[PDB]
């Protein structure tokens, strides 16, 4: 069926309606991408599936039964579907790169402590941040901090896993390596790969049905050709460059004439 | 879920669901209580495998680590596709042999 | 706008009874919450290194010059008495009941008081204490849970170190370089103390600044919001809210016991 | 006849060797860029031809004089000449945001503050931030944080202004609205651009003649499309995703049959 | 390894000797190196607010704490010696001999001594100060000479603020619950505090570290790298400030009983 | 450097390059100088600019200012061409009378 399904979902930080009656709908195997302007929240749509942040009212169909109506006995054993990817990697400065990879293994599994190493080499090893697997977290350039922490992801063999903002900030060299990786992960394993990420000029080569978020709702969806020719306003003024538009340019000065003589 | 017979006087055979939690307890009553028989080339016929997951593979893995040790030889023959796909994806394609 | 300007102070004024009330709720959910999956006691010993031994420098420097100072400032003070030969009851009193246990809460508070809090700031800030939840580890139970138990046990065992470094470095000064009878020194310290009075006074009215500042030291880190300016001011109200902390606590712990 | 002429600088860091015997030109007028892998010291470059570093040996020519050879009463008045938009805005986060633009302008000239408003506002409605004359750097978004500092750059009117990782990590609506903004600078005033940023396709979009710098010497230099055929291993993995080439995609790991199997 | 640990500490004190050159280079630059075209007094009066009257509510609060404390303890250590009318002739003593200057430092270099740090680090690391010199302003003497001469004329101010609020505090205490004859308190007090031997005694004790901790909170800032690295040099700067206040408060008071 | 002149009569000429330099010159003799012993209809004339940057907008946007403090009305003829780049960025052609 569907790996991530958000019937009639919605949430708010104090009043602040970060999302209100949203609705996503991922397929199972392909790489859909979420992004929107500076502040609508994607990452909070990213933890909501990850059940790191509480929905307000709504359900998260995840690989089947919803999340959020588990017991922590449940739940604790659904976060074994699924990991994640934050930008900078977010390592653990405590533990150094073997163990840093090895953390969700000695978490959910009870496994020899020989066979936390074979996995999390053949891990590393497909990540191909292999060597430094003694190396500690500060050590590694913002480059390669990244991939150990996919590293991290992929362990368990996750049926699905997440991307917080992956290629923002790098060389095209390390942000294609990763595009390389990602790829490589969602076609061989056969595992899904939610992108959220801003940046609409690279998300769109590895976005099977990339979405849009904006102001707190669904801001459409679809594959990213059809977005490329969508014809609304706000979503055709983000998937290219037009400054003006929906989102404005200006600020809401109250007159030049007035600001600039009296 | 998953089970190990057939062992100690040639081709062992493996079962179907080579999940995380069936792991540590194949590897144990696999690792020495079969291995440790010293028959023959040992073939490990993974053809009953609906399954599996790279703690199957670390399993395979951790099959050969002792025979290295033991001095025997052995190689996965039948090896499914889906670890298959599980072993193609890190850079292990030759490591394991069959 | 000066009523908007008192609307500001009000909201200031409630939105710290809340996080008064969000922290004890935050420190309920740590102390005694469930036991995760990753938590172990090795967690403690690695912060136990993190928040104690590393504090262990400073605090015994602060030691010494403090009991060196104690010492040769009473001995003045004593001169003009001329009960000098009792200057080692002087020390062993302020710097064990009073001026010991509010300089290490001083102290401690300043090194572990905001290296913690940068540092589970910037684990906040990093996304490093996000991305325990969804492996599932609670963070409460693994990431602040071994620095509060790191906290209440390494604070005390810091201010019993730095008073009995204190009274040793005054012994040090009143004898080998202002000259009364070492003997005198520790005989005249060891019948005017009352251990059950003044030490363990001491003891609790460290384990009582221990508990306040170490919970006040990991939640300012854990409630900072996530950036590197939000840190940078965590950092500070915490050794702001520490300090005062260790010193009003310090005044109601003196004065339920003289 | 070029903007910025650097003849043979060289640049180390306590004996890092961060730049070695590099001569780039500028051409006036042309927004050209520069760029490279994560750490090639991109920002080191920038600060170099501004003075903000002092040459260790070399010169930056710069409109005629070169600057590191000269009295510091010459060169204050030589930094009439460039502005610099650093990445994350470098905005002062004491002075307002009016303060802020007129800071450039209340340093090198004694101007009646009523005069110092024109130009901080016909600077301002040009980068379209005209309304939050009177907004702290700590209440601006994250977005347009940038474009204020733009403004502070373009006061003064200089005539090269230089963009420390202006396009990077930004929705696009905003990186519309920037790149919009840098060239209509370069257009419309006629004043040359120095574009410093790893984002490889706005970069070649925008830029007239890129430069390439990678691990220490310069790595070769033209139009963007010419350094897309160039062929240079290194420089042909750099402007294409290419994960692997010259720049080694593995970590120099033992062996793969070794660190498995012993 | 054994060897390179011992090359660590050799390196390690080599950079802490080396560090004490920098930093003292970096105050000469700060203090008297120009005038750079962007200075002025209002620089110094906006930093005087952050340094000073924002650290206000602090010591002001710890200066009435810990004077009640010191009267509290003092008498009862003095309810056995007869002499429970000296409390005025000690709370304006310790809370002033040494006591009084010495925690203004270790709270000064806690609240103005880290918040110093970050905010001159986090400029430091939002290229703040590196886009100062572009601009042609001398980021030392624009954005850390003020920070110095704030720091070098709010800690003296602080200190005798506290101490004023301390012995109000002790006295306060001393005359509603303890009972002792306000008269013979002040009186006592009074008598028995030799100005030119306490007073100015504790205000060249708080000038001489407030200008170390002013130093090496605003040096501290002005040398870190990240939020990591502010988020570290904050630690150190209040560590060293910490003992260079009560080292200080040693060597100071050993020239002086 | 810069000069001002032609008052009472309107055709208020501009000298050449109005840097930072020649700004509050220009600014305070064109100012109250200049504008007191002016009649109606006060066309200036920036004729003879060499150069000039955005402060020469400014001043000129400074004798918008008063002119209206003035009263006399006032329009801007034979506007150079980097002038006219400095108001186009700024989009402030309309505020300029012409
Ligand atoms: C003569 C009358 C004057 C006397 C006044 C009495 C003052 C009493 C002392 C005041 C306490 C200072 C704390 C300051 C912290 C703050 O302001 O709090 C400020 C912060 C919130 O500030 P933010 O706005 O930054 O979020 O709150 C917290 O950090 C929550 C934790 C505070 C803990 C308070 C102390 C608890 C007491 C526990 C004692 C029991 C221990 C026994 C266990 C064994
Ligand atoms: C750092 C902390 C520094 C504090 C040390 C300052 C010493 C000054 C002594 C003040 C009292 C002097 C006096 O009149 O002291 C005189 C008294 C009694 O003399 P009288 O009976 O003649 O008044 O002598 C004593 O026996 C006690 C001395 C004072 C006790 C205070 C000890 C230090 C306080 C620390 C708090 C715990
Ligand atoms: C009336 C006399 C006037 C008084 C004159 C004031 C003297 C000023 C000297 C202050 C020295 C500090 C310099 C600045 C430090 C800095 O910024 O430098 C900071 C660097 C930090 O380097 P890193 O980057 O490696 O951390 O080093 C330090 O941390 C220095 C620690 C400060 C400790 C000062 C304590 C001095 C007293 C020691 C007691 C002696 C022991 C003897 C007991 C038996």
């Amino acid at each position: 069926a569907y790996a991530v399904e958000l019937k009639g979902l919605t949430f708010k930080r104090g009043s602040r309606a970060i999302f209100d009656n949203i609705d996503v709908r991922i397929p199972r195997g392909k790489v859909t991408g979420i992004m929107g302007p500076s502040g609508c929240g994607k990452t909070t749509l990213l933890r909501l599936i990850a059940s790191q942040l509480r929905p307000s009212k709504g359900e998260v169909w995840v690989n089947g039964q919803n999340l959020p109506q588990l017991s922590r006995g449940d739940l604790f054993d659904m976060r074994k579907q699924f990991g994640v990817l934050f930008q900078s990697g977010a390592l653990f400065t405590d533990l150094d790169v073997f163990e840093n990879v090895a953390f969700p293994l000695r978490v959910h599994t009870q496994l020899p402590e020989e066979m936390i190493r074979d996995i999390v080499l053949m891990k590393l090893q497909a990540v191909g941040l292999r060597g430094a697997v003694e190396l500690m977290p500060d050590e590694l350039s913002g480059g390669m901090k990244r991939r150990v922490a996919l590293a991290r992801a992929i362990a368990l063999d996750p049926q699905i896993l997440l991307y917080d903002e992956p290629f923002v900030g790098q060389d095209p060299i390390a942000m294609g390596v990763l595009v390389r990786l990602i790829r490589l992960l969602n076609d061989a394993l056969g595992i899904t790969s939610i992108v959220v990420s801003h940046d609409l000029a690279e998300t769109a080569s590895i976005a099977d049905y990339i979405y849009i978020v904006g102001d707190g709702r669904v801001l459409g969806h679809g594959t990213p050709d059809v977005l490329k020719e969508t014809d609304d306003p706000r979503i055709r003024q983000f998937v290219k460059g037009i400054p003006d538009g929906p989102v404005p340019f200006h600020y809401p000065a109250r007159d030049y004439r007035a600001d600039l003589l009296g | 879920q998953a089970s190990l017979r057939e062992g100690a006087a040639g081709e062992l055979q493996l079962a179907g669901v080579l999940d995380y939690s069936s792991g540590p307890a194949l590897r144990e009553q696999g690792g020495r209580l079969i291995r440790a028989s010293q028959a023959a080339e040992l073939v490990v016929d993974c053809s009953a495998v609906e399954r599996s997951s790279s703690v199957g593979i670390s399993l395979l893995l951790a099959f050969i680590r002792d025979a290295r040790k033991a001095g025997k030889v052995l190689s996965v023959r039948a090896l499914p596709d889906d670890m298959r796909e599980i072993a193609k994806v890190s850079s292990l394609l030759e490591i394991l042999p069959l | 706008s000066p009523l908007e300007r008192i609307r500001l102070f009000g909201r200031a004024g409630l939105d710290v009874v809340a996080a008064l009330g969000r922290s004890t709720l935050f420190l309920g959910h740590a102390l005694l919450g469930r036991r995760t999956p990753g938590t172990g006691l090795h967690l403690l010993v690695k912060q136990l290194y993190s928040v104690g031994v590393l504090s262990l420098a400073i605090i015994v420097v602060s030691g010494l010059f403090i009991g060196m100072v104690l010492a040769l400032q009473g001995y003045n003070i004593l001169i003009s008495y001329g009960s000098e030969q009792a200057v080692g009851q002087m020390v062993a009193l302020t710097l064990l009941r009073e001026l010991g246990p509010v300089v290490t809460g001083l102290l401690f508070a300043g090194r572990a008081g905001s290296a913690l809090t940068a540092e589970i700031g910037n684990m906040k800030a990093t996304e490093q204490l996000s991305s325990l939840e969804m492996i599932g580890v609670d963070p409460l139970k693994y990431i602040v849970a071994p620095r509060l138990w790191a906290g209440f046990i390494s604070m005390p065992l810091l201010a019993a170190i730095f008073s009995v470094v204190g009274i040793w470095g005054g012994a040090m000064v009143a004898v080998d370089w202002l000259g009364v009878y070492e003997g005198s020194f520790w005989a005249n310290m060891q019948n005017s103390v009352q251990f059950t009075e003044d030490v363990l006074n001491g003891v609790i009215k460290s384990i009582v600044f221990a508990f306040v500042v170490t919970w006040i030291a990991v939640y300012q880190g854990y409630d900072c919001e996530p950036t590197s300016e939000g840190i940078s001011r965590a950092t500070t109200r915490t050794v702001v809210y520490a300090s005062l902390a260790v010193l009003g606590l310090d005044f109601i712990l003196t004065a339920l016991m003289f």
